[PDB]
């Protein structure tokens, strides 16, 4: 519930930044809005890459930490310590 | 041009649709990729005759759970 709301707010803020910065270079806009032009399933799949150290996901570290803590709590509840 | 480029972003989508997409993505990205090794421990535990001679048997050695 709240994880996706925070993700959507962050995505809106990033999109606003990309609109503010698009006028600098048109070629920049192409791969900067590739994310927003991808299908929604791909968008959320590629935003859910906090695992490992690839760090290609454009997501805040605190937002990553919330999911990394929930995933540890879920493993503890599932008994996969 | 505009219609081709600007398809529905995530933030435009309603809350419940985004939640369902997050559930599917979280599943296939984290839950499936999560790996823990238990096969050797489980087989070793199942292959142990547990206190059978102390237990009342009055017969041949009872088959182990793996058996």
């Amino acid at each position: 519930d709240d994880f996706v709301a925070k993700l959507q707010d962050n995505q809106r803020f990033r999109y606003n930044e990309v609109m503010q910065a698009l006028n600098m270079s048109a070629a920049l806009t192409a791969r900067k809005t590739k994310e927003f032009r991808s299908p929604p399933q791909e968008q959320i799949n590629m935003l859910l890459n906090f695992k490992d150290d690839k760090s290609e996901c454009p997501c805040p570290e605190e937002i990553r930490d919330q999911l990394l803590d929930f995933h540890e709590d879920l493993m503890t509840h599932c008994g996969i310590e | 041009v505009v219609a081709c480029f600007r398809m529905a972003p995530l933030y435009n989508l309603p809350r419940h649709r985004a939640v369902n997409l997050f559930l599917q993505g979280y599943e296939k990205s984290w839950i499936e990729t999560e790996e823990h090794y238990f096969e050797d421990k489980l087989i070793e535990d199942l292959a142990k005759p547990g206190a059978e001679p102390p237990e009342e048997d009055e017969g041949t050695k009872r088959v182990d759970p793996l058996h």
